[PDB]
């Protein structure tokens, strides 16, 4: 007998840890380079000093993970090393429950692919993964802590349920329907935290000296300040002045990660030697490409579009339950007022009769996630639907992939 | 009502079947009214009055088919016509049944059975 | 050959001009608003395809048509009916 | 105030049209060979087409990763590559890598080898081997043409493309209390420095 | 004037008010709680 | 009230059924800060549409207790659609597309004798001439 082990391959960071744990661990899935050659691994590339043209090398291509080595090698770092990560040590993986997440949309071969390497190569006795939306209605097993915002004013899973998976990649409209997803309603919102991030590289390159190599300062801003109006691109501009805020550049001899300062309140002065970037539109108008992606000249449909037309191709008794039980999840809805506005547009759009609650975690909603899919792991749900090793030996490698897992079972 | 019947019948974490998707195009397809431009040919009556000769057989047609919107002269034909559809002969010697396939040839296409014995003296790989 | 370039990445390819895949067709899979027989006509069209290029096809090797119109050209449909003997149906 | 008696030309006069107008000074030309060649030869799709390829530009992280897009959106769209190199203006692993991996070795500690042979652990090597990108994934005939246009196409939106409003805003920053569009090229400016700083760095027909 | 249908009006309505009685009877102890089920949903929707 | 967001009259479904136009019901969809609702009018209210002169987009105002529609405006979400034109862009209405609300007022007799002894309403050539008129006092 032991506690499932629970890992979340995050695209950016992977959240894992064992069951009983309380908090899970971090792990930057990305292999780097710095520009003398010396290479960077995981909470390594977090320690670079010369931040200014590390190349991160990343095993999911297109949100695929295609290059398994890296996958290998993070993974064998992540589980093995118990100094950094609190002791955790996965001795030698036989006879370990484990329940994973990947892209709710895998090639069947590479779900093969990894499928069969995780099986054989690592010897799990039992295996579980599925998007992270699989395992949101699972919610009402434990006594979560989400805080939720109506628009229309200022048996151990939930039945109906919609899901929107904000992560690095990309953002995905999953409606989940008694805990497996709509597959053929599923739509995919394009933007995400890659492509925000390079945004903000961009406008900061255009308004200001050149940043399009400065990965992690840009990365740090977007961590410090970033926020989408609270009503309108309008109302944001016009007091660009009072909400205007400057973020301090990284001084290598002193902090090679940069820091954001609020000029309105009183705070210690800054070095003359010190160069300052004033930041008074970007805060706004980059998170509004969410909605109006002409703003930044993409021709894509934007979120309520998609979520709209997500709503729009359920079936139509099910879909106002659908609006009603939406909840959001992923690390690009911890940015503040994203919720608030996505709950008020999509009020709007709707016809009067139904009413839309949208719940969101609160802090950190990337960790949200793994959180929920421990607390679905230790539930009796996961015991019937959880494949064993001996039952994957018994069938073919495909089979496993093509009906315990993947699209393939319905589509 | 019979829908909540329907969304009963709706997978609930198991390891349901694809039939469920036939559903659900049913009800994607509710998204928007069908913009078709242009009505497709329907019936067995030419503009003159003069009856449609088969594809098939070459006979003067007597009946139309309204779900594909393909006349047929006579019940073979139209028999035929739906052995073309229905690929897969759900009889479930099954792969001995008349299985016709489509040859593409200089200018146009054809319709082969597979199953057709060719005639006695053919070497083996014929 | 002159029929629309198809968009990229269509399910299907123009094979003698009209929507062909070597794999059996998985419409329940593949099409989100398909539309029906009737509405695409393809069958009818592989059907009409089918018999005209049996009347025209290589299969048989030709070797005569009647010629496109004092012309004796016309004095030669007797010779060539004489040329050949008849026979029952 | 009003002119109430009005002379006209029966030749110029429709209320269709209405027209009036007024280190030499002339009006640039253009000795664009290939954009001549263009017009002689001739959203848009070619518009559409460079605005996705942009998008998948602006996506991506890595700088030195920016020759490799055109193989990517080839791929993915399925349009040929010499279309989108040429009509459309822009703007993987080695043994070394193995070398890299041997030196990451360093950080784990714990695993141990073992023995054993069959085909079942020769497939095992290939796909710990395959040094194969998503390019290649995609070109591959094992994936098929329902299951790739579905996977990445079907979750596309097909139907509704806008249902908020359209908000046009200053090309150089954002603005919206007044907007106009330049002489030159047509895109949307707001004020007098803009103007400048479109005229000096911005301004694509020149 | 004389010819006023308030009679048909009040009609209709207790009706419709008696119609509503017997479904709330039916439904029993009525709530504005998120929905996990259809019937609950639609009965809801009917009252409203 | 609310913003337009479609509007398809229909005719009857005879020909017979009416006298020339034939013109049926309208279909009108508004659009409100809590969301939308798609009404089914009179034709004497599609009149009113068509004299008040309104277009997709603009935000109206109709009194089911007299069946008058009023043009508050353009919505501010098209706004900047045109970069030079002469429209009263007005915010989207706040609340539900369709409230309903008690008014109170306090009125003077002598206010209800004006409004018998010189009434505002009319719309015809006499009634403007009466109109221009100054409003001399009379027993
Ligand atoms: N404090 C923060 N503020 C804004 N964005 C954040 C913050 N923390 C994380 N993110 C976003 O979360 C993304 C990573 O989310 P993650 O859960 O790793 O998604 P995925 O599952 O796609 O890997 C990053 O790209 C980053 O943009
Ligand atoms: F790993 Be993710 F959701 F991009
Ligand atoms: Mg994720
Ligand atoms: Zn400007
Ligand atoms: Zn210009």
């Amino acid at each position: 007998e032991t506690p499932p082990i629970v890992i979340d391959n995050g695209s950016y960071e992977i959240k894992f840890g064992p069951s009983t744990n309380k908090k899970p661990f971090r792990a930057l899935n990305a292999l780097a380079k710095d520009k003398f050659g010396t290479s960077y691994l995981s909470n390594h590339i977090k320690n670079i000093k010369d931040i200014s043209s590390i190349t991160f090398r990343r095993p999911h291509e297109l949100g695929q993970l295609t290059l398994w080595e890296l996958e290998s090698c993070i993974w064998d770092y992540c589980l093995f090393n118990p100094s950094e990560f609190d002791g955790f040590d996965l001795k030698e993986g036989k006879g370990h429950h484990l329940v994973a997440s990947e892209s709710c949309m895998t090639l069947p071969e590479l779900s093969k692919h990894a499928d069969q390497v995780i099986f054989e190569e690592y010897e799990f006795d039992s295996l579980f993964k599925s998007p992270v939306a699989v395992f949101v209605p699972f919610t009402k097993s434990y006594k979560g802590e989400m805080r939720t915002i109506s628009g229309k004013d200022e048996s151990d899973y939930h039945d109906f349920q919609l899901v929107i998976d904000s992560g690095f990649n990309c953002t995905w409209i999953i409606p989940v329907l008694k805990g497996i997803p709509y597959y053929k309603a599923v739509k995919k919102l394009d933007i995400g935290g890659r492509f925000l991030t390079g945004l903000l590289k961009e406008t900061l390159s255009f308004r200001h000296y050149n940043m399009m190599d400065e990965t992690i300062l840009v990365n740090n801003i977007k961590e410090q300040c970033l926020f989408v109006s609270p009503v309108s691109y309008f109302d944001s501009f016009k007091t660009k002045d009072k909400h205007a805020l400057e973020y301090v550049l990284p001084d290598f001899q002193t902090s090679f990660l940069g820091y954001v300062r609020n000029p309105r309140k009183e705070n210690v002065p800054l070095p003359e030697d010190a160069q300052i970037i004033t930041l008074t539109d970007e805060l706004f108008t980059i998170p509004e490409t969410f909605f109006h992606p002409e703003i930044s000249q993409i021709t894509k449909p934007g979120i309520v579009e998609a979520i709209l037309e997500s709503l729009s191709m359920l079936p139509e008794i099910v879909r106002p339950l659908m609006v009603g039980n939406i909840v959001c999840t992923g690390g690009n809805f911890n940015l503040p007022n994203f919720a608030q506005r996505l709950a008020a547009e999509l009020q709007r759009q709707l016809p009067t009769d139904w009413t839309c609650h949208v719940s969101v975690p609160e802090g950190d909603c990337a960790l949200f996630g793994w959180e929920v899919m421990s607390q679905f792991a230790k539930t009796d749900s996961y015991r019937k639907a959880r494949v064993t090793r001996e039952e994957y030996y018994e069938h073919g490698p495909d089979w496993c992939t093509k009906h315990r897992f993947g699209y393939q079972n319905w589509i | 009502s019979l829908d909540l019947s329907a969304l009963a019948n709706f997978p609930s974490f198991g390891e349901y079947d694809k039939k469920i998707v036939h559903q659900i195009n049913t009800e994607i397809n509710k998204d928007l009214e069908i913009k078709i431009k242009t009505q497709p040919p329907t019936g067995v009556f030419l503009a003159n009055g003069i009856r449609k000769k088969c594809l098939i057989t070459n006979k003067e047609c007597q009946y139309f088919d309204p779900r594909t919107g393909v006349p047929y002269s006579d019940v073979e034909a139209y028999k035929i016509i739906q052995r073309i559809q229905d690929p897969i002969s759900k009889e479930e010697d099954s792969d001995d049944q008349v299985r016709f396939k489509w040859f593409g040839f200089k200018n146009g296409g054809i319709y082969l059975d597979l199953s057709q014995r060719p005639a006695k003296g053919v070497p083996e790989g014929f | 050959a002159s029929r629309a370039k198809l968009a990229t990445n269509r399910p299907f390819e123009i094979v003698a001009g009209l929507p062909a895949s070597v794999e059996l067709p998985n419409y329940n899979s593949s099409l989100t608003h398909p539309q029906s027989i009737k509405n695409s006509g393809v069958l009818y069209d592989s059907l009409v395809s089918s018999r005209r290029t049996w009347v025209q096809g290589e299969m048989f090797e030709l070797y005569w048509r009647r010629p496109k119109k004092e012309s004796p050209t016309s004095g030669t449909i007797p010779l060539i009916r004489d040329k050949m003997q008849k026979m029952c149906d | 105030m009003k002119a109430l008696v009005e002379e006209i030309d029966k030749k110029t006069y429709n209320p269709d049209i209405y027209f009036t107008s007024l280190s030499r000074p002339v009006k640039r030309i253009n000795y664009s060979l290939a954009d001549l060649e263009a017009r002689l030869y001739t959203y848009t799709q070619q518009e559409i087409l460079q605005s996705d390829r942009r998008f998948m530009e602006l996506n991506t992280e890595n700088f030195s990763d920016l020759p490799n897009v055109p193989t990517l959106l080839s791929d993915l769209t399925g349009v040929p590559r010499d279309r989108i190199e040429s009509t459309t203006k822009p703007i993987v692993l080695k043994p070394e890598t193995l070398r890299e991996i041997q030196l990451s070795y360093k950080s784990t500690k714990l695993p141990k080898p073992k023995r054993k042979n069959t085909n079942r652990i020769v497939a095992l090597k290939k796909v710990l081997s395959s040094k194969r990108n998503l390019h290649s994934f995609l070109d591959s005939a094992l994936l098929n043409l329902m299951d790739k246009n579905v996977i990445y196409h079907n979750v596309y939106n097909k139907r509704y493309f806008k249902v908020l409003p359209l908000i046009t805003t200053c090309s150089i920053c954002g603005g919206y209390d007044s907007i106009s569009s330049c002489v030159n090229c047509g895109n949307k400016i707001c004020s007098v420095s803009c103007f400048k700083l479109h005229n000096e760095t911005r301004c694509r027909n020149r | 004037s004389k010819l006023t249908c308030v009679k048909n009006f009040v009609e209709e309505v207790n009706k419709l008010r008696e119609t509503n009685k017997q479904l709330q009877e039916e439904f029993g102890e009525a709530s504005f709680l998120n929905f996990q089920d259809a019937n609950q949903y639609f009965k809801y929707s009917n009252k409203q | 009230e609310g913003e337009v967001t479609e509007l398809t009259p229909e005719d009857a479904e005879n020909p017979l059924g009416g006298y020339g136009k034939t013109i049926s019901h309208v279909i009108v969809g508004l659009k409100s800060a809590k969301g939308t609702k798609t009404l089914r009018l009179d034709p004497t209210i599609y009149e009113s549409i068509q004299r008040e002169k309104v277009s997709i987009g603009d935000v109206i105002y109709i009194e089911a207790n007299t069946g008058a529609v009023k043009r508050v405006g353009r919505s501010d979400a098209y706004a900047t659609e045109f970069d030079l034109e002469t429209e009263e862009y007005v915010p989207l209405p706040k609340g539900e597309v369709h409230k309903k609300k008690e008014i109170v007022q306090d009125v003077t007799l002598h206010d209800l004798d004006v409004a018998n002894a010189r009434p505002q309403g009319g719309q015809d050539v006499i009634s403007m001439m009466g109109q221009l008129l100054k409003p001399k006092k009379t027993e």
